[PDB]
């Protein structure tokens, strides 16, 4: 596609349809049901997967304990360093995820469309196809249910 | 007659990061990471911290004449001391295994103090001579309220033979000390025998101290030092001391009648007359974020701490 | 594709075909084969990744080495946690993996067919191809090799 | 004429996760963490463990009347002590540095018993007389099999001065101890002298202690406390004792014959009798898997510990 | 694709056309430059990424500080071992994804030409698209500069 | 007949890479990150040359072991180098209390300014010339640690000291003081004339009180007696007592600290290699790019980030 419409705020994804009555916006509620779905199930699934990393406890030494003071200092910043890692490390991983889950669901809803009607429409390449015999209201809605 | 596939935009400026790509511009974005804190120490869940002011755990415990504040504290969620408090020893000298008993605090919630020797209980030795101009109160020389500074009574002093038997159901953590002063005159001045020492038995102890006669830098004015020593006496165990001088004798120690998570939180604020379910040594946190960036060291029902300046999930498609 | 066939249990992935004589299934020996030691080569993989993490140590601490005991334990606490989640990480990477290897292997052999009779055949929609010029056994095997 | 391309499936309910899905089920799943233990202790490749049973690592070394089960042990794999042993130091008292010397012991795979001094060596001394009813065996007073409790003999204890060269090619673990007595009764009745000292030199030990009279609560029956102390001579060097009283000597030594990975096991279980490859101390684990759940000490060739309770990977394909 | 050409040194990507004139290779500056960029960039992210790992500290205990020096040990071995777990899963993550980056170029660009001529070429499979109508080395061009 | 065709790059490289998925798989171009190779010895550290030990300890050199007359007055060192086990330790049989307390402050310490705070002819009424031992050999004759003072009876008396001296420097001080533990009471008495003695050391924070143990122990160095060394830092304006009646090795020169920061104590069996480096490891020296290296992990100055692994290839190519 050449670019996403700001026209549209019902759902994520959703149809534009040229017609001899009229032309509207249509967005598709069996697909941005599933997809709000599956990005409020991952946000979760963030939050419980890190739930058990290391907490950090204030301890106390004296002047001749200052080897086991700087083994305790070390000890601590290391897991809070590898634990950040893996913080950052995963929200790259989700935002990565999340960005190609949208790529996915667009390419998937465009060959849906074409699969249903095969012979009987050409595809443009811009993101369209039209229709070779003429279709009404009632077919456009016949395409998207 | 045509019909097209396409997906939702807006004009939000927010954006996001990717393993492959930096700076992308999204039309949504969660943000996961709390930075902000209210600045002041709360208590935790509905339970007031002790906060020690100018005062150190061990002038606390030990009954530092400047900390009467403490002498007999309600229940706490976590203890706050600051990073060099002003009220210590006022006596100079050093609490044994100290750091050792700051561990056993941070799991302790509540003491009850109760006196176990009392102070008219020394019949042949001075109780209330025990004083120094290095423990001020109300501008006169005092002393350590919890223990006591025996000398001699009409150039005697005659060996001690006390014990106390733990008759509570709670572990209690006694104190005593020993003084080492600066020379031969003033050990005689003092306690009369030159040659001194104190036994200290439990089921578990087996002491015996000497005092250490040297000379030593003013600190307070004093050139004199006392060493202070700690046990947990268990429920129905007794603690028996013996020494003909230079000891520091029991008054009042701390019955254990609450355990739990606890800390000892170095921190320079004040109590702020608020509540939190965090908290923090810089402050407390209230926040449904899953990460923070605070402080590491915390206390409560927080976030996931981390070193990470900035934290954005993406929540639907790109620009 | 509608769905998967219970059907066929020769091999992953296969082909069936109608024909003037008859009709029956194949299963793909060669995109079989290279899946079965695909998924062998990583199962050993995560096996021999994790072989060098942490491995504890009873330690023993007196009644005054409480904050080493201390130390010592939530050291040892903290590496394992950090090990449970680099396995637990790990074998949902590869199940994933495993599951869009599969996706893949199926578009890439129908595009494979696709693409080796382009004008001589249509597209169907649901995963099938209908021959323009007839198509006897020896033909289907050739498609197939 | 067409053809059609399509997958497997079956009536499989074996499911799965993802870091996207969760609960997806698949024709075929391969487990890869091992839950299930054997719920005893085995030998270790062939070699059967040390199990100490009621008695302590203490009580076994010193010789405790009720540990004579271990005098002589054979070459072990590990070592399982229980969380509170029964037979500990039956005179109490403590193990000088005794966390160390266990550390030791988990490197050592068998010791070989010597005598270093026979208890007939004493011409000067009562051997025989140093019992306790705290240490009991067959219903009579008895003591530590490996160390002497010498006594004074015709109200007499002259000074002890003797040597062991450890002439043998390997380390040896030598044992004794001081007796602190309640009273200076007690001292001059079983030692005569009123002030004693034990020292005890090597290339490397340099030592000089001192009794420590002292009234203390009865354990076993006893306010008396025996403080026992460790060394390793190494080969060529020796062990010089000198005491006018108080001194435990030893008898016998323990020769290090054999060192490698050891460990020595908190455990309740009992021996056995099995063989396996991988011993935790809840249980022995026969599995192929390459992750495990049972318990995070282990020794041996075993699977990776992870606090997982589930870990199952993909191998077909989705329903 | 059956495979790639060693014909063709100029760039990663490009085309080769057949022709009435004659024949030759012709890399697409366009896609190349871009992947050139891309890869140079990541090779910078996983030097910054590891940069804040663990920093091993030589401590000395003595003979009667065992346990520790044990403890000391462990510690330190721990996380040299998790950074180079990370290390070698981090390198295996970024070589997957410039082996499937450069494959998604390839169909990217193999794309991009079949919408510019939908029904003046025939896809034949193998990478290659037969003109319905002959094209000279100028359309050639007109075709590779995207303006066809 | 005319047709366009859609391809890739490829050439005659044999190089390959790993992937999750995939081992063993051969690309045009491969970038190598992790650097194998050292310089094999040890150099000057941002132009900062290191302490090199040699055969000494950190105990010999502080001390004064006449075997280290080498380091009697060190310039400023940007890392220590001892050997695993220095032949040149306490030449006199004995021990360094809070040795690896003392080696770990040594590492945060990049120089010394030694000055001498009692000197040796102070002691009027007590022998400070005649405290000399053969397992202290010095050009060979019967010598003793330089730093520090063996102090013994003069005309069969030894009188109690008394000596203070106050920090007057605005640097902390190291001070290093001892006790001598004798054979017998004879030797006792030989030396020190007293029977029984002390050593009772005081500052604002240190409060010690020694006695010497005497017993019966093997020769080491053909010494049974022993020499137990304790150390402190005596902060600027406060004082240290000494007060002892025997068995007291005196201090004759202190270290004033003159610089902190970051240094080691590298262990290394390596001599000094005429080389500048931004990167030492104990093994040998790192000049590299790379940001991955396997050489050791114990390293200091700007260095590339260890890791345990053989082998680290990016793909920077497609395959073939
Ligand atoms: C050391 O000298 C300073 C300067 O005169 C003096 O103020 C200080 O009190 C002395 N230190 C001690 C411990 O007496
Ligand atoms: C302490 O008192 C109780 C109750 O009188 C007694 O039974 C117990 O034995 C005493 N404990 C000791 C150590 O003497
Ligand atoms: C996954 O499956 C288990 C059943 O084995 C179930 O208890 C759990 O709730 C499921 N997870 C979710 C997120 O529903
Ligand atoms: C121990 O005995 C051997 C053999 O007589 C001898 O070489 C060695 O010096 C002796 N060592 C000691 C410390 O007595």
């Amino acid at each position: 596609i050449e670019g996403g419409w700001q026209g549209m705020v019902d759902g994520w994804y959703g149809y534009h349809h040229s017609n001899e009555q009229g032309s509207g916006y249509a967005a598709d509620k069996e697909s941005t049901q599933k997809a709000i779905d599956g990005v409020t199930n991952k946000v979760n699934s963030i939050i419980d997967k890190m739930n058990t990393q290391f907490e950090a406890v204030g301890r106390e030494f004296n002047n001749l304990e200052r080897r086991i003071e700087n083994l305790n200092k070390k000890m601590e910043d290391g897991f809070l360093d590898v634990w950040t890692y893996n913080a950052e490390l995963l929200v790259l991983m989700e935002n990565e995820r999340t960005l190609d889950f949208h790529d996915s669901n667009v390419k998937n809803l465009y060959d849906k469309v074409r699969l249903q009607l095969r012979d009987n429409a050409k595809e443009l390449g811009n993101g369209c196809f039209e229709f070779y015999h003429r279709c009404d209201n009632e077919c456009m809605e016949s395409v998207r249910n | 007659d045509q019909i097209c596939i396409g997906y939702h935009a807006n004009n939000s400026t927010e954006q996001v990061d990717t393993i492959m790509e930096k700076n992308v511009t999204v039309t949504h974005a969660q943000d996961i990471l709390e930075k902000t804190h209210n600045g002041k120490l709360c208590d935790l869940d509905g339970v007031k911290p002790l906060i020690l002011r100018d005062c150190s755990v061990a002038g606390w415990l030990l009954g530092n004449p400047m900390c009467d504040e403490f002498l007999n504290v309600p229940e706490w969620s976590y203890i706050v001391e600051k990073i060099n408090p002003a009220n210590d020893l006022c006596y100079p000298g050093n609490f044994n295994d100290y750091e050792e008993l700051k561990h056993l605090l941070s799991r302790i919630n509540h003491f009850e103090k109760i006196q176990i020797i009392p102070k008219s209980s020394w019949s042949d030795h001075e109780a209330s001579a025990g004083v120094s101009s290095a423990c001020p109160y109300q501008g006169r020389s005092s002393f350590f309220r919890n223990v006591v500074w025996l000398i001699k009574k009409d150039n005697a002093y005659p060996t001690i033979k006390r014990s106390y038997n733990n008759t509570n159901q709670e572990d209690l953590l006694v104190l005593w000390g020993i003084h080492h002063p600066n020379d031969a005159a003033e050990q005689t001045r003092l306690y009369q025998n030159p040659t001194t020492y104190i036994s200290v038995g439990t089921s578990t102890l087996n002491q015996r101290l000497v005092p250490k006669i040297a000379t030593r830098s003013k600190v307070n004015g004093q050139s004199g030092r006392m060493e202070f020593f700690w046990t947990i006496l268990k429920p129905n165990d007794a603690i028996n001391f013996e020494s003909n001088g230079n000891f520091i004798a029991p008054e009042n120690a701390y019955k254990i009648v609450k355990k739990g998570d606890s800390t000892i939180m170095k921190s320079e604020l004040e109590y702020g007359n608020c509540n939190t379910k965090c908290q923090t040594p810089i402050g407390a946190i209230n926040s449904s974020m899953p990460f923070h960036n605070i402080h590491p060291l915390t206390i409560g029902e927080c976030p996931k701490y981390v070193k990470s300046s900035r934290l954005v999930l993406a929540t639907g498609l790109r620009n």
